[PDB]
């Protein structure tokens, strides 16, 4: 189950 | 941001002359990505390589799988060159039958 | 003892032409699903035969998740040309590494999340799951712009929840299989050197997982001594081949044996060189 990132780095 | 990359050059299966087969080039430990394989038979690019899938283990660096299909011979040489950006030039290993 | 891990990869090339994202998951170590930008009709796919259960509604769902992500890499691959001070046309790489373990008990025992950019550490959340550990100065800007905003929390909640109800799904799917083994076959050869020492090497050769021990021993001792030893290596087919060697006196050949240890043997194997 791909991760779906949050912010930006 | 380099990284000069470790090669071995193995066949699958222990070799017989005439028996056909299949020829390794593993290569490891570089960085970044982008890289040039090549498996050369006494002196000649083979042109039908297959390359493994990119992939890169836990301490960032990539590794990767090249093979062909070979058929040893007592006179046939057989080497893997690879062509990456950590190197000035490319990097020759030839296949040892004893490894 | 199991776990799961997305390895995810997004390069820049030369040009105005969107960079290559790619993205590999693992199963106690195995890949069983991957992405790729660069291919025809782009879809996650599956890479390990217990996988193909999944109906299309997965794959769909899957496939989408890592469009954002190859958008997410864009843009903060963006981001860290400035950091850096990087022209906008150079050969970049951005990379993370995401994912659970469980323990004895299949509860979560660690979660992680870590980048790095450029083959180094950039940041990665630390086991309590709040804070950052920034490897460098540059990393600082990111840490406190993610402090500054509980980016933590919402990895927390991943890594604690599909992480571990898809591993636990992929387990049950992929149970058995995960769970094989393939010992190996050894056989030593005899090659020549030294005036009067040789060369005796022991193989082992289509052994699954690559987990292996190769010993030599000059009656019944540990001969640690000068032993040579490759890296175990895949030789193609989904197996593993590793040798180990020692230079000995001709003719004292007899007088070594060859030990491996795998988790696929009944017991362990015992050989000598045989003329």
């Amino acid at each position: 189950f791909q991760p779906q990132n949050g912010q930006f780095i | 941001i380099q990284k000069t990359p470790q090669i071995q050059v193995y066949s699958r299966h222990p070799p017989e002359n005439g028996k056909p087969n299949i020829l390794n080039c593993y290569v490891t430990q570089f960085h970044p990505p982008h890289i040039e394989i090549q498996m050369l038979k006494n002196g000649k690019k083979i042109p039908k390589v297959e390359m493994s899938d990119m992939s890169f283990s836990k301490d960032w660096s990539f590794y990767i799988l090249a093979h062909t299909e070979f058929t040893p011979t007592e006179t046939d040489t057989y080497a893997c060159r690879v062509k990456h950006d950590s190197m000035a030039e490319p990097k020759t290993v030839y296949w040892d039958r004893d490894m | 003892p199991h776990s799961m891990r997305y390895f995810e990869t997004a390069v820049s090339r030369p040009g105005l032409e969107e960079p290559r994202y790619i993205s590999v998951g693992y199963v106690d170590n195995k890949e069983f699903v991957r992405f790729d930008s660069d291919a025809e009709n782009p879809r996650y796919e599956p890479r390990a035969p217990w996988m193909e259960q999944e109906g299309p509604e997965y794959w769909e769902r899957e496939t989408q998740k890592a469009k954002g992500q190859e958008q997410w890499f864009r843009v903060s691959l963006r981001n860290l040309l400035g950091y850096y001070n990087q022209s906008a046309g150079g050969s970049h790489t951005l990379q993370q590494m995401s994912g659970c373990d469980l323990g004895s008990d299949w509860r979560l025992l660690r979660g992680y999340l870590q980048f790095a950019y450029e083959g180094r550490d950039y940041i990665a959340l630390n086991e309590d799951l709040k804070t950052w550990t920034a490897a460098d100065m540059a990393a600082q800007i990111t840490r406190r712009k993610w402090e500054q905003s509980g980016a933590a929390e919402h990895y927390k909640a991943y890594l604690e929840g599909e992480c571990v109800e898809w591993l636990h799904r992929y387990l049950k799917n992929g149970n058995a299989t995960l769970l094989r083994t393939d010992s190996p076959k050894a056989h030593v050869t005899h090659h020549p050197r030294s005036k009067g020492e040789v060369t005796l090497r022991c193989w082992a050769l289509g052994f699954y997982p690559a987990d292996i021990t190769l010993t030599w021993q000059l009656n019944g001792e540990e001969l640690t001594q000068d032993m040579e030893l490759v890296e175990t290596r895949p030789a193609g087919d989904g197996t593993f081949q590793k040798w180990a060697s020692v230079v000995v006196p001709l003719g004292k050949e007899q007088n070594y044996t060859c030990r491996v240890y795998h988790e696929g043997l009944p017991e362990p194997l015992t050989l000598r060189w045989e003329p």
